[PDB]
């Protein structure tokens, strides 16, 4: 069963994505995305990515959701709903895991299911590499490679995040 | 293709209708455009980290600093839509109809 | 807004686009469109009251839809394709979701319906780098990707942008509701000719945006909004009237002013691939918006509408506005046909 | 197995001390107690604090790499782009300290 | 003494990373021998 | 076997924290000339047990289920901070276990914000707001310093940290950045004067013995392991006893200005230094080697 | 498509170095330099043929050469071997600076009855080269033919021939 | 000059903690520039073999490439043992 343990944690990753995008209480919508990105780090984690995997928790979840759930806190509401009690919200969350579940029982079951595209159900380990023994980490090397390969990147990623600043100074000064 | 691409492709389009259909919160709907984010994110790091494609591993960081900024500019809108209504109701901005 | 932070925000409206179009990797696109979305933020809610912070809340979220698309057909291109040149897609599923992305970035119809609320809720210049800039980065990218563009889809949003906006100008009074519906219904023009040669739609590009920044630039000059108060121009610039009047005639189409060329060279490009139909049905479409121009000459040339009396004491005063480039774009605008042939350095 | 196995007993006998801590005070059977628009409202300073701390947040993602990006044999392009980005952490907090957005005075 | 001490540590990797690299022939050569005998034994029970 | 070593962490770390309590009051009590505890108990060695008994049979919201996740999360989070700590081997032996433990540590101040939505309190909810800005603000400082150490360690890898620190602690080339990090703990674990109750108290221990790691590295003998570990706690604890002393001999900030403190000191010369950082090794030809 | 080919098992064959990794770590030196030419010629074969299936002799010369190596210590330096393996085994990161007596203890040792010589900083990461008698590899990628080029437009440009004879337009 | 000294004077007076920062970021900037070792950080950089050293096929004109590791050709180390 641990053998799909990545087709296991992408099925938690749909239902947390469910769970906000029928839109409860913009608290509850914090929280289902919370679980998601943390599920999220766990498959990239199982495929290698260590440090994409940990820059989720510590970008992502650490700075942004933070940065989210302060922000509804000021401002929306401050009661949230019982989750599921608004007919809109239960109606769409049924909707969602019941295509999600019908999903998972054909590919499961014929191994295979064709939605646009062609999906095979094999598991998700078939396609994994059977070469290396570097004494090395791959994903380091191409990260660390931003600062002398990717000198453009960081010049036009440094300008937007300053003028991110300026942009968002302006923005709420109010005149 | 493989069977974890069948369920990340599965959010991103559970996040796009959940953003196009939207209730009354507008911080309801940013938080569908962050999902979605996230799974482009997650797309992306098990494509590039399954074929090996070294150069290409920074692309997930450079997508979640621009996508964060994105959230940070989203938010402060938000906020003075908060300022001149008291609420985030998405229906109290149509001034513009006329 | 501080001088120098304006001119710095305005550099970077510039820069974003400038990367879109110079770069050949995939995420520099992405990059290009997502710094440009942020530069343009500010000038939108410069004066801060409610419509302009709902005209920038509304372009926030149509334009962050249309980027997560775009960057999802990047990813699926990568799956198919192991590479990010900004070249053909490689999956048509890629092609229909940046084709949807650009359409909603171009404000095409059906994607249309923020183009008239937002330039309608922020200020003229504005409005201008909206309808005119904001163009060049998502139509450099369509010219790049056309190979793979379906046909069917390119086409039918081209049919639709030249119906709705039309039919939309047809009922407003105010300029910048105009204007805005003048841009979709001239974006249909662009996207049509685009899948037979890609040349006439950089013509009708250059063209459309030097008479757009003329009619913006006459309009800040008097500070004109609505259609009333531009009926007054008459009492106090008559020559702005003239000009008025040659460049509404010239985005009509019609012979012998500038606006002629580029439906001309469309409708030759569409039949000499035996696209008869549906040029046809184009040309005759437009006739829509040559009529909402002609209603506006009414107005403020061809008649005289009645004045107040503190239009008087304005006589006593000269304009100071900079207008730039204005006697330069007017004559663009109107006596350009002769030089026809010289949309060859274009291609 | 290890990590999860840690995570799940954390957080496992983090519950468990939760819930007999919400149930435990239930055995006394105590006598029942008696105790019968969208703003703050909020200060703009308080949101400018966190947004703030995102962007510079950010910023500190694109730094984290370093103790890597220094076994590069261009070092000559690594230390000019290590040093800018983080002299460009030091523009930005210039233009929020010399345009008051690092006070807290009303 | 930071700096004394982290060139001791980089002499110590490269003779680290030597030592690996002498013995890569011999385990890139009984990699290569269970790669191919693993394949031959899956086409084996294919055929049946 | 390995369930009897995540057993043999956690609880040791719960009894740690409830006799942390013993040592807080009567260290404060001697600092101001009385004694604290001492009748319950010999030397008053029983009073954390008194106090647990008593807090969990007293008699005991806006949201049912935040009310239940605030101490859960901060709980669980607290716990999850030691799983990496060489002492001198980890439980959990990890290639980036100073990135885990920022991530970690991130996801503190969800407890945080959670426990004051979850009052049902506007006054509750504001005072969480502030609590949030000044945990985030100073994790700023915590990352930017911590990036600058590792620049001479060479690893994300917490038992490299020991073996730079073979020769020297890292105290003696690094004491300016040991300065701001160390009060970027207290302000961290929101300590006076930065107090503007078991996870808590798990965080400021943990802090410490991150700290003596960071810039106390002990030696390691690998035939004698035990001798790191009670060189290792000595370090830990007379930091955590610094907490104390720091505690009973000042005052307290005011709100704005501890983000002063640091939007306008720690953060401005907290990026020249890891300017600094990065630039040296390369100058002096001191870069650590990548493994 | 064809038969992917697959040698039988009975090629696969070999007498294997049934020594765990802080064995090979601390012969690792010495094996360096002195299996060093069979070693360089299974390398070159692997990385110029890009097959492991072009490659299955010289792989077995490499194990016939460790095979040799690993008795030459048995035969006369078995105890300073194991005695210095085994201080090796005991480190999690199997770490040479812990061991250095009981190196050198080893390097004595080989150095009167075999007589090596430990190779010195940076010499097992030179890249030497070998002599060879297998046949360069003609076309290792097993590729098809290129596509013929387009024709390459050349000459004189004339201008154009009566202007742009765009429909009116004389020039 | 003297009307330099007195503003720098000042600011040691009142922003100390400033004088300091942008004192240690401009010693970061330019000192690396005027380093005689910064030219060993680059060779040591190079000196580390992350991959194998792939062989040569030896055509026969090849004189400065070592026909074994242990041989005085080809680059050496020598210099970083004495650094
Ligand atoms: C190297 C040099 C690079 C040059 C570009 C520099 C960019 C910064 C602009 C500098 C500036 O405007 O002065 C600051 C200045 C700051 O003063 P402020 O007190 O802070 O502003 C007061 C209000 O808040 C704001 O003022 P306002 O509200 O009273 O009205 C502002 C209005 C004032 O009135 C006008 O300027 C209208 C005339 C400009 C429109 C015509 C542009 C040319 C059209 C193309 C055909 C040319 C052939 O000017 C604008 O609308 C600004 C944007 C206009 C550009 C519209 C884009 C058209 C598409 C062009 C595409 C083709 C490009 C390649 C060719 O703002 C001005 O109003 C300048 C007016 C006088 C100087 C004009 C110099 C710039 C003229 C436009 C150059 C067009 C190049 C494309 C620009 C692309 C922008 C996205
Ligand atoms: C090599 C590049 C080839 C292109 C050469 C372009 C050089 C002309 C530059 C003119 C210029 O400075 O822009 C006028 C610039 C923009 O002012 P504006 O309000 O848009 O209109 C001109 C003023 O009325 C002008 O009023 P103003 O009394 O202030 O006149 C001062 C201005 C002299 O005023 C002028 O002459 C500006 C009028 C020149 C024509 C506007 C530029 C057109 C560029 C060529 C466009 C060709 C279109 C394509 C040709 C048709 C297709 C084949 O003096 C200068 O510009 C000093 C020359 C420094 C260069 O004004 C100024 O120069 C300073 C104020
Ligand atoms: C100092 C310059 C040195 C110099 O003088 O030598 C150059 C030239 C004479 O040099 P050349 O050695 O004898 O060789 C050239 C031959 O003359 C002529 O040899 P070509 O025929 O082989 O080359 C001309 C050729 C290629 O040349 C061209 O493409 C452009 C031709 C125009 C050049 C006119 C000179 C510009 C000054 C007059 C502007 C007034 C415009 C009216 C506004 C009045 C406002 C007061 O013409 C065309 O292919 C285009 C045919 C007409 C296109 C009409 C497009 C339809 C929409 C516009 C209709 C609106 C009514 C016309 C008003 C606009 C004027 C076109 O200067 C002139 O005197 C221009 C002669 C006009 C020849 C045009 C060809 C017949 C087309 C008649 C159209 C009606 C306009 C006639 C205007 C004439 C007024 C003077
Ligand atoms: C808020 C509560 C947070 C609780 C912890 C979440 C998991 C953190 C895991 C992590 O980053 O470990 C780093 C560590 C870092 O390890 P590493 O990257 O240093 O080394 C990995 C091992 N080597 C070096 C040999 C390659 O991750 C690992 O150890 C690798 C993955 C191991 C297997 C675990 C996969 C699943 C991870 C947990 C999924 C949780 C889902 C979300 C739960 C709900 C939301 C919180
Ligand atoms: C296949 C695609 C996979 C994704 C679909 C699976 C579901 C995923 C969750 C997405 C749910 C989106 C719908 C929730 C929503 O936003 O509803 C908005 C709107 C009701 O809004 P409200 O203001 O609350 O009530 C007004 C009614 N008079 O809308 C409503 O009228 C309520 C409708 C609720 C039922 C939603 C049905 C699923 C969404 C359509 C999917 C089609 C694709
Ligand atoms: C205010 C300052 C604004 C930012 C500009 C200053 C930044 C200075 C630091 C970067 C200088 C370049 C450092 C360098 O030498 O990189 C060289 C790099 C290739 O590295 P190399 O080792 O030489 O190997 C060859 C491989 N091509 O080759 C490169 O990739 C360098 C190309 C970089 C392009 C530089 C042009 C930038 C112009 C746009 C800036 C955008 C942000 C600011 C915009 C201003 C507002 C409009
Ligand atoms: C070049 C090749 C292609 C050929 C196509 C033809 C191109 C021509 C158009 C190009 C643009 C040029 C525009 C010409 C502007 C003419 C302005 C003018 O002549 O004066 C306007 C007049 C002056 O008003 P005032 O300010 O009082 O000055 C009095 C002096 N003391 O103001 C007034 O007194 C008020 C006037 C009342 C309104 C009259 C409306 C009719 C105007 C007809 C001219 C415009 C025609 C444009 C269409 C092209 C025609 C073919
Ligand atoms: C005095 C030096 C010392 O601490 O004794 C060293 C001894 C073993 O040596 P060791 O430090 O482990 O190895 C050095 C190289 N790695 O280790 C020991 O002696 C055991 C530890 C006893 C000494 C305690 C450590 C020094 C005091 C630091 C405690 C923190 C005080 C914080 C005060 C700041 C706040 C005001
Ligand atoms: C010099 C290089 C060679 C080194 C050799 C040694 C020579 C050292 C000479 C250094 C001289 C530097 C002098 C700079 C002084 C600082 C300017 C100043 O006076 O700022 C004062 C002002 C005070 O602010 P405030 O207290 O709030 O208001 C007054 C209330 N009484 O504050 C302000 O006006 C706002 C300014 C805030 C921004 C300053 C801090 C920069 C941001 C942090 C990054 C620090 C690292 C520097 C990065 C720059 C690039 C290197």
């Amino acid at each position: 069963m641990m053998l799909y343990i990545v087709f296991i944690l992408s099925v938690i990753f749909v239902m947390g994505f469910v769970g906000f995008s029928s839109k409860p209480s913009p608290i509850y919508g914090g929280l289902g995305l919370i679980v998601s990105g943390g599920v999220g780090c766990g498959i990239v984690l199982n495929f290698g990515g260590s440090f994409l995997g940990l820059m989720v928790f510590l970008i992502y979840l650490g700075g942004m959701m933070v940065v989210f759930g302060y922000t509804t806190a000021m401002a929306t509401e401050q009661y949230p709903e019982i989750w599921l009690s608004n007919k809109a919200v239960l109606g769409a969350f049924v909707t969602g895991l019941l295509m999600e579940f019908f999903m998972v029982y054909y590919v499961l079951k014929d191994k295979e299911v064709e939605v646009v595209f062609e999906f095979n159900g094999l598991g998700d380990w078939v396609i994994y590499d059977t070469g290396d023994s570097g004494f090395f980490s791959e994903e380091a090397m191409g990260i660390a490679a931003l600062y002398s390969y990717g000198t453009w990147l960081v010049i036009v990623t440094g300008w937007s995040l300053l003028i991110g600043v300026v942009v968002i100074m302006e923005i709420t000064r109010g005149n | 293709m493989s069977m974890v691409y069948m369920n990340i492709m599965m959010a991103f389009t559970v996040s796009l209708v959940g953003l196009l259909m939207y209730r009354s919160h507008l911080m309801s709907s940013l938080l569908c455009l962050e999902g979605m984010m996230l799974s482009l994110f997650v797309m992306a790091a098990l494509t590039i980290l399954n074929s090996h494609f070294t150069l290409a591993s920074m692309m997930p960081i450079i997508l979640l600093v621009f996508a964060a900024c994105e959230a940070a500019l989203g938010l402060s809108l938000l906020v003075m839509v908060s300022n001149t209504y008291g609420t985030d109701y998405v229906q109290n901005l149509n001034l513009l109809q006329c | 807004m501080n001088p120098i932070i304006f001119i710095i925000i305005l550099l970077t409206i510039m820069l974003g686009t400038i990367i879109v179009m110079i770069s050949s990797h995939w995420l520099l696109v992405w990059i290009g469109f997502e710094m440009n979305m942020l530069a343009i933020i500010p000038i939108m809610m410069k004066n801060h009251n409610p419509r302009a912070t709902e005209a920038s809340t509304k372009y926030f979220l149509t334009q962050s839809t249309a980027s997560m698309l775009l960057m999802m057909a990047v990813i699926i291109n990568l799956m198919f394709s192991g590479q990010w040149t900004v070249m053909k897609l490689f999956n048509p599923m890629a092609s229909m979701l940046m084709t949807m992305a650009l359409a909603m970035k171009l404000g095409m119809a059906p994607f249309h319906f923020w183009v008239p609320e937002v330039t309608q809720g922020i200020p003229l210049s504005s409005g201008l780098i909206l309808l005119t800039w904001q163009k060049l980065a998502p139509m450099s990218v369509l010219y790049q990707i056309f190979p793979s563009i379906n046909l069917n889809l390119i086409l039918t949003l081209s049919v639709l942008s030249i119906l709705i906006g039309g039919w939309g100008g047809l009922n407003q009074t105010q300029l910048r509701k105009i204007m805005a519906y003048s841009s979709i219904a001239h974006m249909g023009w662009m996207t049509a000719v685009l899948p037979y040669n890609p040349t006439m739609t950089l013509l009708n590009l250059i063209i459309y945006i030097i008479m757009t920044s003329t009619m913006f630039t006459m309009f800040m000059a008097n500070s004109t909004t609505t259609t009333l108060s531009l009926s007054h121009t008459w009492n106090k610039t008559p020559i702005m009237t003239v000009l008025i009047l040659a460049t509404l005639l010239s985005m009509g189409g019609l012979p012998p002013l500038s606006g002629f060329m580029p439906k001309w060279m469309i409708i030759q490009e569409m039949t000499k691939n035996n696209s008869i139909i549906l040029p046809t049905f184009m040309a005759i479409t437009a006739l829509l918006n040559l009529y909402f121009y002609m209603r506006l000459t009414y107005s403020t040339t061809l008649t005289m509408f009645p004045s107040t009396n503190n239009m008087k004491m304005k006589w006593q005063f000269p304009l100071m506005k900079k207008m730039t480039f204005l006697p330069t774009m007017v004559v663009l605008s109107t006596m350009m046909l002769p030089l026809t042939p010289m949309l060859s350095v274009l291609e | 197995m290890n990590l999860m196995l840690a995570l799940l007993t954390n957080f496992t006998l983090a519950t468990l001390l939760v819930i007999i801590a919400f149930w435990l005070p239930q055995l006394n059977v105590y006598s029942e107690k008696t105790s019968p628009s969208a703003r703050l409202p909020f200060s703009m300073k308080f949101f400018l604090v966190a947004i703030t701390f995102l962007l510079f947040d950010l910023e500190i993602a694109l730094l984290l790499p370093l103790p890597w990006a220094s076994q590069t044999a261009n070092l000559n392009t690594m230390l000019t782009m290590a040093l800018f980005l983080i002299i460009l952490l030091a523009v930005s907090l210039a233009y929020e300290w010399t345009q008051k957005g690092l006070e807290w005075t009303e | 003494s930071m700096m004394k001490w982290n060139r001791e540590r980089r002499r110590l990797q490269i003779e680290d990373f030597e030592a690996r690299i002498a013995l890569m022939p011999l385990l890139q050569a009984e990699k290569d021998r269970r790669v191919l005998q693993m394949l031959r034994e899956n086409l084996e029970e294919e055929a049946t | 076997m390995f369930m009897i070593n995540i057993l043999m962490l956690i609880i040791p770390i719960l009894l740690a924290v409830a006799f942390l309590t013993l040592v807080e009051r009567k260290v404060l009590g001697y600092m101001q000339l009385r004694k604290g505890p001492n009748v319950v108990g010999p030397y008053g060695l029983l009073q954390p047990i008194a106090d647990a008994i008593k807090l969990f049979i007293k008699e005991p919201t806006s949201s049912a289920s935040m009310f239940i996740l605030a101490p859960i999360m901060a709980l669980g989070l607290a716990l999850t901070m030691w799983i990496p700590l060489p002492m001198p081997y980890p439980l959990i032996n990890m290639n980036l276990g100073v990135l885990f433990m920022l991530a970690m540590s991130s996801l503190a101040v969800y407890s945080i914000l959670w426990s004051g939505w979850a009052s049902n309190s506007k006054y509750a909810l504001i005072g969480a707001l502030r609590a949030v800005a000044q945990t985030i603000s100073y994790e700023v400082t915590l990352a930017i310093i911590l990036l600058s150490v590792l620049l001479m360690s060479g690893s994300f890898t917490l038992s490299t940290l020991i073996t730079t620190q073979e020769q020297m602690w890292l105290i003696l080339p690094a004491w300016p950045l040991a300065m701001m990090w160390f009060i970027s703990t207290l302000a961290e674990t929101n300590r006076a004067p930065f107090d503007l109750f078991m996870a808590e108290y798990a965080n400021i221990i943990m802090m410490n013995i991150f700290t003596a790691i960071l810039f106390l590295g002990t030696s390691h003998n690998p035939h004698m392991p035990e001798l790191y570990t009670i060189n290792f706690t000595i370090k830990s604890l007379l930091l955590t006893m610094s907490f104390l002393w720091i505690r009973a001999s000042y005052p307290r900030f005011r709100y704005d200005q501890l983000m002063h403190l640091l939007w306008k000191n720690f953060l401005p010369l907290t990026l020249a230094l890891c300017m600094w950082h990065v630039s040296l090794p390369i100058l002096t030809s001191g870069i650590p080697p990548q493994t | 498509p064809g038969i992917v080919e697959l040698p039988s098992l009975e090629d696969l064959k070999v007498q294997e170095v049934k020594v765990s990794s802080s064995v090979l770590k601390a012969a690792a030196h010495h094996y360096g330099a002195q299996c060093d030419k069979p070693n360089k010629e299974f390398m070159l074969c692997r990385w110029e043929e890009k097959d492991p299936r072009r490659c299955l002799e010289e792989g077995k010369l490499v194990n016939q050469c460790a095979l040799e190596f690993f008795r030459q210590i048995k035969r006369h330096c078995a105890e300073p071997f194991t005695e210095y393996w085994t201080c090796i085994d005991y480190s999690g990161l199997q770490l040479f600076r812990r061991c250095r007596k009981q190196q050198a203890q080893f390097d004595e040792c080989v150095l009167d009855k075999l007589g090596w010589v430990r190779p010195d900083l940076g010499d097992l990461s030179k890249v030497t080269k070998v002599k060879t008698d297998r046949p360069l590899p003609e076309n290792p990628y097993h590729s098809r033919a290129r596509p013929e080029p387009n024709p390459e437009v050349e000459g004189d440009l004339k201008p154009a021939r009566h202007g742009s004879r765009l429909f009116f337009w004389t020039m | 000059a003297e009307r330099v000294a007195a503003f720098l004077k000042n600011v040691w007076a009142k922003e100390p903690v400033l004088v300091a920062s942008f004192a240690i970021a401009g010693l970061a900037v330019i000192l690396p520039t005027l380093s005689p070792y910064t030219k060993y950080s680059l060779m040591i950089n190079r000196a580390t073999p992350y991959n194998y050293p792939v062989p040569l096929r030896d055509d026969g004109n090849m004189p400065d490439v070592p026909s074994h590791p242990q041989d005085p050709q080809g680059p050496s180390l020598e210099w970083l043992k004495r650094l």
